[PDB]
């Protein structure tokens, strides 16, 4: 029944302020210490600091001291992680965790689901969708390029075509914009019968593209 | 404290025994030998205070170290001036000594750099007396004994055997870490009995007796001995399968894209194992560098294969300067590097 619920994904620009939240339920919030842990892509986990919700007492990793503030609001069972001025180096997944410290214990038993923070100067941009035309199994696809921020959703024939689909993770180009490909392998002889359409949705820009992929 | 995990990644089969290691840069163990019993220590102080004594508290609260230190300064202050001239003035001096020794023993018990709990014990707030110059002011100490016991429960230690301040977590893609083992060897409630941990000082280990489908994930070790808490780099347990060569496909840029002044050329490596694959772009047999990006899927849930896309990006002009576009694929499953080509003019 014990849970920690974190606020949604954040997309911010360098120098912007941000406050993210961690709400406890199923236990007495005031009695257990809440800690913040960050995880960067490829890299592991780093400890950031701790709040004692009962006192407002805090401690910070010297690495983040002066860059972040941890606070809590006892009355609403919520802990916060706040930045006055975000940096590119703040792009990460952030977790809040409940600390168990009785006797010899010193561990994190309950974790929040995570909050992603993306720091970029890029502005919302919808993707350009290009076909990857097929030349006994044929491969065909769609190139979903130059969009920001993540995510984009890609389906085939309004989701009805799932078997053999691979929608690759997005790659962040040097432009600051993302790009990905979604491919599907189909019976060779279906190319002259079945219509193949990739359905691309990018909610931030309200892009809804239905790109027909024709053999060529 | 730096935590090193080995291996960083490895392939294993279901039904296999798995042992992953964690090496600490310095010992994560504390305690042992000759104790911190919050019940006994507090019960003794409470008895003495009732023998010696609305409290006027100060506006500014204090940490546990500042709180204990103030009551020691108070105890030493009375002793310095109290001249025994009767049986009652000798008994109060002796009780003042018993209180001073009990406060000093709680203080030295928690206030030292080694104590892994010190910084977290210091987040707690204690109420201070506005004035502490007479025996009556001990009522201020008595009222703050219950929060004192709650803080001492964090540094509770009974027994000569040492404790290892080291934990193991399991993390699956996109999901939060999940505690498996705490304090080197204790299995978390609900964790299958196939998981175990052992170790001491700097060397720790995590064992899975017979690997199951749900066990493929990344495992992290974590130390709790010194601030800041640190984690190991993780060990990713990958599913082993038979070698599978990729099905390679090449895609020329669309006319739509070319019309806009850019040419993205895509090479696809489909359903291969192991993950290790080298993709090289050749344009008229000349090796391309720094104009390509790769992306790889996670291991397939049923097939246990990977797929990879490689994208070569060129301007329309650079693209039209050449004829043959090739992607040369090197993989364990392939006896020789497989090339997939096209000529710019269909």
């Amino acid at each position: 029944e014990v849970q920690l619920v974190q606020s949604g994904a954040e997309v911010k620009k360098p120098g912007e302020s941000l406050k993210i939240s961690c709400k406890g339920s199923g236990y007495a919030f005031t009695n257990y210490l809440i800690e913040w842990v960050r995880q960067m892509p490829g890299k592991g986990l780093e400890w950031m600091g701790v709040i004692n919700p009962g006192s407002g007492g805090t401690n910070y990793n010297e690495k983040f001291k002066g860059q972040v503030t941890i606070s809590a609001d006892k009355s609403i069972s919520t802990a916060y992680l706040q930045w006055s001025s975000l940096k590119a180096s703040d792009t990460a997944m952030y977790y809040c965790a409940r600390w168990r410290g009785e006797g010899y214990y010193a561990y994190f038993d309950v974790w929040g689901q995570g909050t992603t923070v993306t720091v970029s100067s890029a502005s919302t941009k919808g993707p350009s969708v290009f076909p990857l035309a097929p030349s006994g199994t044929a491969a065909l696809g769609c190139l979903v390029k130059d969009y920001f921020p993540e995510p984009v959703t890609v389906s085939w024939n309004s989701g009805a075509l799932t078997s053999g689909v691979h929608t690759f993770p997005a790659v962040l180009q040097s432009s600051g914009l993302y790009s990905l490909s979604s491919v599907v392998t189909v019976p060779s002889s279906s190319l002259g019968t079945q219509t193949y359409i990739c359905n691309v949705n990018h909610k931030p820009s309200n892009t809804k593209v239905d790109k027909k992929v024709e053999p060529k | 404290i730096r935590l090193t995990q080995s291996p960083s990644s490895f392939s294993a089969s279901t039904g296999d025994r798995v042992t992953i290691t964690c090496k600490a840069s310095q010992s994560v163990d504390y305690g042992g030998g000759n104790h911190l019993r919050p019940r006994d220590l507090i019960s003794n102080i409470n008895v003495i205070v009732l023998e010696l004594k609305m409290c006027e508290y100060a506006d500014e609260t204090a940490t546990i170290v500042e709180f204990l230190n103030r009551w020691i300064t108070f105890s030493q202050s009375i002793i310095s001036t109290l001249t025994p001239t009767s049986s009652s003035t000798k008994k109060t001096q002796l009780q003042l000594e018993h209180l001073l020794l009990d406060l000093q023993m709680i203080l030295n018990g928690i206030n030292n750099y080694k104590n892994p709990k010190l910084t977290r014990m210091l987040t707690f707030k204690f109420y201070m007396p506005k004035k502490a110059t007479e025996l009556k002011h001990l009522q201020c100490l008595e009222e703050e004994l219950k929060p004192l016991e709650e803080v001492l429960n964090l540094a509770q230690s009974k027994g000569g055997g040492g404790d290892s301040y080291m934990n193991w977590y399991q993390q699956k893609p996109g999901k939060a870490p999940k505690l498996l083992i705490y304090a080197a060897s204790n299995l978390e409630s609900g964790v299958p009995s196939r998981f175990s941990g052992s170790g001491s000082g700097t060397d720790f280990t995590l064992t899975i007796s017979s690997l199951q489908s749900e066990d493929f994930a990344t495992y992290y070790c974590q130390q709790s001995n010194e601030d800041p808490y640190t984690f190991g780099g993780g060990t990713k347990v990958e599913i082993k399968r038979t070698v599978a060569a990729p099905s390679v496909f090449i895609f020329p840029p669309s006319d739509e894209q070319l019309k806009s002044g850019t040419a993205s050329v895509v090479c696809l490596l489909n359903n291969f194992y192991p993950r290790e694959a080298k993709v090289q772009w050749k344009v008229d047999n000349a090796l391309q560098s720094g104009n390509s990006q790769e992306s790889v899927t996670e291991q397939d849930s049923k097939d246990s294969t990977y797929s990879l896309s490689s994208t070569l990006t060129l301007s329309k002009a650079d693209y039209e300067k050449h004829k043959v576009y090739a992607c040369e694929v090197t993989h364990q499953g392939l006896s020789s590097p497989v090339t997939k080509s096209f000529n710019r003019g269909e």
